[PDB]
């Protein structure tokens, strides 16, 4: 029996399975998670300026819908989205809905120019209605102005709009067209004469005849006001020649620098700090991967489909 | 594995080693004593931080939305966007499975090397004075008290100090 | 002392640093980089017949803008287009403009194919414009004619011209549609009656109706032409339906073969060869990878977010 | 490293060897030498030459302009091609980047392997007539003059007609 | 090779070896015998399935068409899907050429690893009856019949019973 | 001398080449490919509920055309479309034909639901042509009425049907508008007042005026349109004469797989993957037969083979 020195390692009882290239169950002393499958349910929004829009819909805020007094205008580096939001009190809908919306929730701000659009006598500018309340009473859009004539009966005169863009930037400016479902109703606001619509700039075009006929009545209106939307580029105009049933814009919006657009019902909470969002809410983690959704938005980790991926941080467990 | 040391001719590992990831265990005239070895340790240790650096990461691009959550989206390029979405996520799960598995496969076999670098170097110090066991151990020829086995242990074990003694014993 | 016997490697006093799975910093002898951070500011053209379109637009190749006058026909394999070309001296946009620019940038040349189409006595097609000029003098489109009332006033008559594809390949027919500025200038141009443009082929429907109304001048003009297409096949039949309205195709395009399209600023040099182009110019490097630009076009290294990632070629430096 | 010879028991590289990667130097009666060694060096470079036939290329598909740079593209299909060219962007610059270090890894642990596969040619070349030093040498206990010396590194070493000799020397 | 004994140390393989992938050839007295062994011929089929496993496999991905065989696409669309198309078909023939050739490199290591374990696992049974020839072979320096060759195949080789014999033959 | 023990490994007589990280030749004793090259030119239906249209567009079985008669109505979890299949007895095409086509192919069958139309005395819906031809004889698009006046110079009376949407889910609703070439045709099948067509609903609205070469040796055409109709929505059609009219609406139910191929079925094979030429029905990771492919596949790749290692390196004798 001489003396002997032997070499040996270290080992665990609680050993962790991990995959490599050759087997499918390795026992490893230590492994750590790169797949995350937590996620918070709170919009983390720590050194962020952001907006959150809540009852308001991004479209809802260039037309100034009521429930969007509050983001007229303003910069922000992040804008939040809620389910079922107000963008239309008055029922209609917006032609390229879904490019409106995505450039809004893309964009970092919103600056508003006056168009200066005057009217004659025989125009009534400040016509209401009972769907869009403001105040608790009747009202209409902030930045749109709905053109009746004065004298109920009468028709509509032949006037003619035009706005500038003198700014270096893009505008982009908004306009309704009023489909009234009935004959009494159109004639009696703007007249028995059919109504012709024209729109023109450099770079759009565009002519609206209104159709008349019996709509689901929605918000307690049978009628419909549909939007059309251009951008009026750097030094052009835009003109709005018009026989009746317009719903021209007293302003003009300027979608202003760039930011993120989140779409989520979760919460804000402005004591925590992140960089990636899905409708779930966050994702803070310095994992690599996650399970949690394909559709992210920001700095997000990859998504993979895998529960877990276990990355060995130690040698082959071998016990006694 | 690979190198032959770890799940190889050490037939296990020691769970009483809680102060290193190799390390020693000795037998002489004063008794059974254990210690660990610091840099073959951190050597281990250190490459395994390095992984974690590089791979405990995410890229810093920001990517907008492409698809509404609270609307229908157009019906041609949503079927576009679902198989792009899909072959991306078919990607990243394919370089994930593989990344994990490859860093695991290497993570094990450079542990098993360590633990063989240690053997090799020790071997090469005791020189003619030891003999290999085959389970990882060195029968030394001659009296190896605490100071001997911590100059081995310390990488400052002088064979030519015991060499004709042990050589004689060898021989027998 | 005894006889040795030393093996050893080589050293490098100045070594190079490299990543490896487990070391951001590891010395080796030597390395190689394969991200390519450089590019020639040049279109590297040599062994490729190519065409510098300058001024030219690809869609007035077409229709036969003033600007593309040398570039009616042709044959190529690969075509260069240069930031603010004209298509349109006259103003106007062409449907799906986009889908044709890439198609004609796809091609590796330009045929023409006489329309033959013929008009009354009460139509005139000679109608020129000082928005196009040509040869000091007012003109149009070299492959379309303005179709107008020879009578001011006076109804344009119900015409039908059809182009039969005799050829074995398909043909890429366009023709204009003129949107007066004015109740007035439509009156004296095509008539008071009711106009309608239908264009019909096995393959192919569609009707259209010139809008009409105020907008702003481009190149001193209210009015404007837009553009439209479709891909006529062999032995199939296109037949234009129309009473005043239509800029008619005297002649027909077909597109020959595969060419690469470039969009670049950079000037022609035709003593290095390339395979892959960006705005900016040529990238010529046989490395993998690139920093360059992510839009690229050719046989390229694939973009990555990389300034370098150097690849070791040589084992650890351990110097003296 | 892996194999434990380069940044391991040799205990540095020799910036004066010039005409090879690995190589012997040797000390007797006669003086001093150094010389490189062919086939060991030759077979590190093979491998490198491999790994950058491979990596150096690109891959011959032609692709085509889907973003116009002179004129505005429609929004809702921009922003896809934004999203997808930003994806494919992040799975290439992830992909090099693993391409890389794992190539890297495999070099540095290559060329540590022919070190050591050289050390164990000479090692049972030698066999009984020699003693491992444990830094990379070889204590030889006879007299090897320079054909002696050029016969280790030519593999024509008979290990039988100094053993004679050798072994006395070590048992002394 | 990594581990220097397949293409190395080991002139070649052995053509008459149908029974297993690693193993044994004998010469003593008595004559010749021929045995493969089954824990390092196993440990290396066994680490070759599971790669089988692995790579031998598809995604569970539900794929749609959005490109018509039979009907036109718009010209920008039908673009934007051959751009997305080439750009992930060069990842994915990228990614192919990468595994295959890392794994193949892989392979002929583990092998290569898996001889060099077994000749170590011999070499150090034999301890000091035995001398390494350098060939991948051991020189036995005292009478080994048949049983005593088992032994060392099983593992059951005590090298004490052949020390006194083998060290005499060893020194002179 | 002394005695001898010798370790090796195996060969083999004739190795594989394969392709590692540093060599491009490098013979090994076995290896297996990764990439299929061969391809089954069959549709590998076993297991499946499927509907081989064969002649049949999957338009036309929304609007009933003669060579769809067999297809109207089903359940299936995979479709088959074929090259030249008939969409079309009487020519013209769909408003928005490419974007109907694809949602028909992602459904799992059809149901109709009667709209329960019914007109007065004077107009005549059962109106037959030549063109369509069905059960040896003139007929007409089976989903859809051709109304055409019963006096045949007399004015066409003001008609509006309404459909209301009785089931929970989305109905698809089908029509169109007749115009002959010249008035001269017009004016005696529907009378000589200048007519039209608008159909009304919650979301969709639209009019239509009825305004080239011949095909089937027709001079008229029908140009088709559609649109989805909402559960518990209404959606009336005012008409004054000259639009064919809707008899029945269809049902997509749930989701299906979509093939588009020239190849014939089989039964007795199995399958997860398809394309334009075959089926592809392999256990490996990667295939070169077509980019183009449907349901849970192999990747394209540019590579005829990739061999993969199975063994040590062949080192002959
Ligand atoms: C998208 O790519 C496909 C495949 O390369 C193109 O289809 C080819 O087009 C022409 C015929 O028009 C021929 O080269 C081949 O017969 C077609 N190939 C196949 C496989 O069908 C297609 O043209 C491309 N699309 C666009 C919009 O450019
Ligand atoms: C895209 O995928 C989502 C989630 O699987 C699905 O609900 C949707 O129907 C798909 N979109 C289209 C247009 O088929
Ligand atoms: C797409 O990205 C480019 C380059 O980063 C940017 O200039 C452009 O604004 C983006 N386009 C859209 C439509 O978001
Ligand atoms: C190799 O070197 C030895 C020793 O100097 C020499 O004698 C021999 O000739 C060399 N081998 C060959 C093939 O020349
Ligand atoms: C190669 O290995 C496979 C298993 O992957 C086996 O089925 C096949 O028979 C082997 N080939 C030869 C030629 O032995
Ligand atoms: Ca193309």
């Amino acid at each position: 029996d001489p003396d002997k020195i032997c070499l040996g390692h270290h080992a665990v009882a609680n050993g962790t399975i991990v995959k490599t290239l050759t087997n499918e169950q390795e026992e490893v002393t230590n492994a750590t998670e790169t797949v995350e499958s937590t996620s918070l349910n709170r919009l983390c929004m720590k050194g962020r300026n952001h907006k959150d829009l809540g009852n308001c819909h991004p479209i809802g805020m260039l037309i100034g819908t009521p429930a969007c007094d509050l983001h007229l205008t303003g910069t922000w580096d992040t804008l939040i989205e809620r389910k079922n939001a107000i963008a239309y009190c008055y029922p209609g809908a917006t032609v390229n809905e879904e490019a409106l919306r995505q450039k809004i929730m893309e964009s970092g701000g919103i600056s508003k120019i006056n168009t200066g659009f005057t009217y004659g006598s025989s125009i009534n500018s400040a016509g209401t209605t009972k769907a869009c309340m403001r105040n608790g009473g009747n009202s209409f859009y902030a930045e749109l102005k709905w053109l009746v004539s004065k004298n109920k009966g009468q028709n509509f005169p032949q006037t003619t709009n035009t706005y500038r863009n003198a700014d270096t930037a893009e505008h982009l400016i908004m306009w309704g067209i009023h489909h009234p479902s009935s004959t009494q109703e159109k004639n009696d606001l703007y007249g028995t004469q059919s109504l012709s619509i024209s729109v023109g700039s450099s770079t759009y075009k565009n002519n609206f005849v209104p159709v008349v006929g019996a709509r689901p009545q929605v918000n307690g209106q049978s009628g419909r006001i549909d939007f059309h939307w251009t951008l009026v580029q750097p030094g052009d105009k835009i003109t709005f020649s018009h026989n009746g049933g317009l719903i021209a814009p007293s302003r003009v919006s300027k979608l202003i620098g760039r930011g993120l657009g989140i779409q989520s019902e979760a919460p804000i909470d402005n004591s925590c700090e992140s960089k990636c969002f899905w409708r779930g809410g966050s994702i803070n983690t310095r994992l690599p991967f996650q399970n949690l959704s394909p559709r992210t938005v920001g700095q997000c980790p990859k998504y993979v489909n895998k529960k877990s991926l276990m990355l060995a941080t130690g040698m082959r467990n071998v016990p006694e | 594995g690979l190198f032959g040391a770890i799940a190889g001719f050490i037939e296990n590992g020691w769970e009483g080693m809680v102060d290193g990831w190799y390390g020693f265990r000795h037998q002489n005239a004063q008794g059974t004593g254990q210690a660990a070895d610091y840099k073959s340790t951190q050597a281990a240790i250190d490459q395994i931080t390095g992984k974690l650096n590089r791979i405990i990461k995410k890229t810093n691009t920001e990517f907008e939305s492409i698809e509404s959550e609270f609307s229908e989206i157009d019906h041609q390029i949503g079927n576009v966007i679902n198989w792009t979405k899909d072959s991306i996520t078919d990607i990243w799960t394919y370089q994930a499975e593989l990344l994990v598995a490859m860093e695991n496969q290497h993570t094990i076999d450079m542990a098993d090397s360590e633990m063989l670098n240690l053997y090799e170097r020790v071997r090469k110090q005791l020189r003619q004075n030891a003999e290999e066991d085959g389970k990882g151990c060195f029968e030394i020829y001659h009296a190896c008290d605490d100071s001997c086995m911590e100059s081995i242990r310390n990488n400052t074990y002088d064979h030519s100090q015991y060499r004709e003694e042990a050589l004689l014993n060898r021989l027998n």
